[PDB]
């Protein structure tokens, strides 16, 4: 079933154990792949036919490897026929070819330079995000308040369509300040740190904005929020059918 | 038993049929003419002031007759026409 | 349920021709007696899936060409094979067993353009799947210009060899019975149309008055290759036909009907009106659809002649009004499938049948009146067969029917037209004297 | 006349049948896409892929209901 992309060199697959195993712990089959070391591609489809349910794409530094590995061109298709996708981010991990899928969905992340910051937090060191910025109560309702850790996010700005559904916030004070002299990405609470897509067809993306919410290091102050986000994107949490009409 | 059945089949004469259909049309136009030379007697006749019992009698015998040859043309001409029987 | 093991395979070797749109089985078996007494019987296997879909199945000695008393039974199910003569409780026999299937492979890429060949999957058992226990075993494909396997095994010894005209495999020194844990499959080349008539009724119009016997058949043909993608598009059509490109493509342009000896007035007619492409040579109807049969397309339509009934009757020779037909079961297309046939045969408006015999298995005969153009009383009687799977050529018999036909009731249909005529005119009489 | 140039492409609309003069023509609505895409954009994409590149845009769009 799952396929699970990473790269050794951005980010080392040893600090999201505990996820993958708790998926390992409900009959899911993934099969690990490298970016580099292989060089030979990955096939989705042979002769009109899915093999993988599941695709979970950490960091990647952009690159050819990845647009060789899966074009945008094919990962549409894919995902148009029930494939759901999970989706990592962050100005460290900007792929091309995930900028511009996410862009074809409607969803628009921040460049690479662009990086969301906040002063009006308890913890200066990385980002606090609190609780009451959840904003689908089927996805995830708080039954108690929280603070869940990002480290130098990058949140993206959503178009208005029906499809889209945005599922975390970002805290008002906060901007995405660049390097450069480039107008910053999004201004305010109009961006989105974690969106969740569904297809006419119910397939389900899931974009994180950012590669430290997965990390097995942060598991006392997120674990059940990330436990419930990724049973919503594999179409076991919140299904619904019409039997007799 | 297919195989006696089958064995009968071969060793018995082939079909012969009773009038040709090459030859239908022409008893068809013949009789055509006469089933019509008969049946306006008969109008006549029922047309014509005389005894009842004598024009029932002259109207049924010249009647019966154009019926036969009537219903003998007008199998003739259906199968001459191309709808058989 | 498992029959008896009373026998012992000791050579066995089954090959399949896959060339011409139907699977055609061929086993040749030598066959060897437990030492018992003798028993004379012998249960072929095939499984559920296939069993519902098998249109011939015969079985013959080597040396003799005389065939076997064949049938089949009514999960693995069985057919009953049973000898002439009481075989030894200790003797050795060869024979041949031909079965004929009617499922064909799909179209693997499903998905192809007009131009391209299309590649079929067929899904099969390896291991032979035998009531008793097999020595030795062989498994050959054949009818096909290039094959190639699906999931190949990893063992080496179940791989097949390949051969420049075949596809064999390496023969087995011992296979236990009721074996079937391997479900092999197989893709391999094929340019034929693929033609299936979902629905076939043949009328056929005796008639002694004209001494002529007429055929009407009502076609429902569809297409089973590989469907079209980017769909259609006359252009590249009729821009690929002007080349030299039209050798054996998948999609239906012309049918050729072959007829019986001699035919006339011959007509091919459509649910909306009259087809003006077709063509009558001799022993030959050729047949030009409005629109051209690619993958997944229904075609409707009607075809008829006529023929010399001197040909199909014969009088007895006890008396001169027993009359024997033998009716052809099917003349169509050169090799299609019909998933359903309706063989009506009208017999004459006073005939009365005595025998009817068929060389294939129906599955339900019945006996009715319907009237047509002059049945002034009771019309013509109606005899209908319903066979279920067969065979374009293969399945070539003969329905004899056995029937009488009284000179008493001969000249009745000028009569019952002359009883009408007749009425009429007295009732005119009454009408007009009144 | 008529040039190669000249006829727009049909994005909405794929066609399905044509006689053989050209005479009657039956085309079919396309299936609305399944991501909300307008299809007149996925049109473009599929006939202009390549060449079609810009490196970094901010869009300019309505404020997220
Ligand atoms: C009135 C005088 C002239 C009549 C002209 C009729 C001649 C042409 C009729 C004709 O062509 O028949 C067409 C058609 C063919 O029938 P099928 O559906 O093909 O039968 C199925 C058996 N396989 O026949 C009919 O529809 C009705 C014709 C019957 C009337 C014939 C009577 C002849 C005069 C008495
Ligand atoms: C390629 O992948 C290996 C995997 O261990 C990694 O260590 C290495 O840094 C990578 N090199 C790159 C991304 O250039
Ligand atoms: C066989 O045909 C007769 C005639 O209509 C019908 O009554 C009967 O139900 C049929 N039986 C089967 C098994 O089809």
């Amino acid at each position: 079933r799952t396929l699970v992309l990473y790269d050794q060199s951005t980010e080392p697959l040893e600090e999201y154990s505990v996820y993958l195993k708790d998926l390992e712990q409900r009959n899911y089959k993934l099969e690990y792949l490298d970016i580099n070391s292989t060089s030979t591609t990955v096939d989705l489809y042979d002769k009109e036919q899915r093999l993988f349910d599941n695709i979970i794409v950490f960091p990647t530094k952009g690159g050819k490897n990845l647009a060789r590995q899966i074009p945008v061109k094919q990962l549409i298709k894919f995902f148009e026929n029930e494939g759901n996708i999970l989706c990592m981010s962050s100005p460290g991990a900007v792929p091309n070819t995930i900028r511009l899928f996410l862009n074809e969905l409607g969803i628009y992340p921040s460049p690479k330079g662009h990086v969301i910051r906040d002063y009006f937090s308890p913890s200066s060191e990385e980002l606090v995000v609190s609780s009451n910025h959840l904003l689908n109560k089927y996805v995830y309702n708080a039954r108690k308040s929280e603070d869940f850790v990002f480290g130098e996010s990058s949140a993206a700005l959503l178009e208005n369509r029906e499809q889209i559904v945005p599922i975390l916030n970002a805290p008002r004070t906060s901007f995405t300040e660049s390097k450069g002299k480039c107008n910053s990405w999004t201004s305010g609470s109009q961006g989105f740190l974690v969106v969740g897509f569904q297809n006419l067809n119910n397939a389900r993306l899931v974009w994180i904005g950012s590669s430290d919410f997965l990390k097995n290091k942060n598991q006392d102050s997120n674990q059940e929020f990330a436990k419930e986000l990724l049973k919503w994107t594999f179409n076991e949490k919140s299904v619904i059918k019409s039997v007799h009409a | 038993t297919y195989e006696q059945l089958y064995k009968e089949f071969h060793s018995s004469k082939s079909f012969q049929p009773f009038i040709h259909l090459d030859t239908q049309p022409k008893f068809a136009i013949c009789g055509l003419i006469v089933t019509l030379a008969v049946l306006s007697s008969a109008l006549f006749a029922v047309g014509s002031k005389s005894s009842y019992i004598k024009k029932l009698f002259f109207y049924t015998i010249l009647s019966v007759i154009g019926s036969l040859f009537a219903g003998l043309t007008t199998v003739f001409a259906s199968n001459s026409f191309g709808v058989y029987v | 349920y498992e029959p008896p093991a009373t026998w012992e395979n000791v050579d066995y070797k089954r090959t399949i021709d896959v060339s011409n749109a139907y699977i055609s089985e061929t086993i040749e078996i030598t066959i060897k007696n437990i030492a018992s007494e003798p028993a004379t019987e012998y249960f072929t296997a095939f499984e559920s899936g296939i069993f519902s879909k098998v249109s011939f199945f015969s079985a013959y000695f080597t040396n003799e060409a005389t065939f076997l008393n064949s049938q089949l039974l009514a999960e693995i199910r069985y057919g009953i094979i049973q000898f002439p003569n009481a075989i030894s409780p200790q003797e050795e026999v060869s024979l041949v067993i031909k079965s004929f299937y009617n499922t064909v492979g799909i179209p693997y890429p499903e998905h192809v353009g007009m131009s391209e060949e299309q590649h079929l999957l067929w899904e099969t058992n390896r291991l032979p799947l035998s009531a008793y226990d097999t020595k030795k075993a062989s498994f050959t494909l054949i009818g096909s210009s290039s094959f190639e396997e699906y999931h190949p095994p990893n063992d080496e010894s179940l791989l097949g060899k390949a051969n420049g005209n075949s596809f064999e495999f390496g023969p087995w020194e011992d296979i236990p019975r009721f074996s079937s844990n391997e479900t092999l499959a197989i893709v391999y080349s094929h340019n034929a149309p693929l033609n299936q008539v979902v629905n076939l009724r043949r009328d056929i119009w005796l008639s002694h008055w004209a001494s002529t016997i007429q055929f009407e058949e009502y076609y429902e043909l569809t297409n089973k290759a590989a469907k079209l993608s980017k769909g259609f598009s006359r252009l590249e059509l009729m821009k690929q036909i002007q080349t030299q490109n039209m050798r054996q493509t998948h999609f239906v342009t012309v049918l050729d009907m072959l007829l019986p000896e001699g035919a006339t007035d011959h007509y091919f007619t459509d649910l909306v009106g009259l087809v003006s492409t077709s063509h009558a040579e001799r022993d030959h109807f050729f047949i030009r659809p409005r629109f051209p049969i690619f993958g997944g397309w229904n075609y409707n339509f009607t075809v008829g002649w006529t023929n010399k009934l001197s040909d199909f009757l014969h009088v007895s020779s006890g008396s001169d009004e027993k009359f024997v037909a033998s009716i052809p079961i099917l003349n169509g297309p050169p090799d299609t499938v019909y998933d359903n046939v309706e063989l009506s045969v009208f017999l004459p408006e006073g005939a009365e049948i005595f025998d009817i015999d068929s060389p294939v298995p129906f599955t339900n005969v019945s006996i009715e009146t319907q009237k047509s153009y002059f049945d002034l009383n009771k019309g013509h009687v109606k005899l209908t067969f319903s066979y279920r799977n067969l065979i374009s050529q293969v399945a070539n018999g003969q329905v004899l029917i056995k029937y009488d036909y009284p000179k008493s009731s001969f000249f009745k249909k000028p009569l019952s037209i002359a009883c009408y005529i007749f009425t009429a005119l007295m009732g005119v009489f009454v009408l007009k004297t009144l | 006349m008529i040039t190669p140039l000249d006829v727009p492409p049909l994005d909405y609309f794929d066609e399905v049948f044509t006689s053989e003069n050209w005479m009657v023509r039956i085309y079919q609505l396309k299936k609305d896409d399944a991501q909300g895409r307008t299809l007149r954009d996925v049109g473009e994409l599929t006939r202009s892929s390549t060449k079609t590149r810009r490196s970094i845009k901010r869009p300019e769009l309505g404020l997220r209901v």
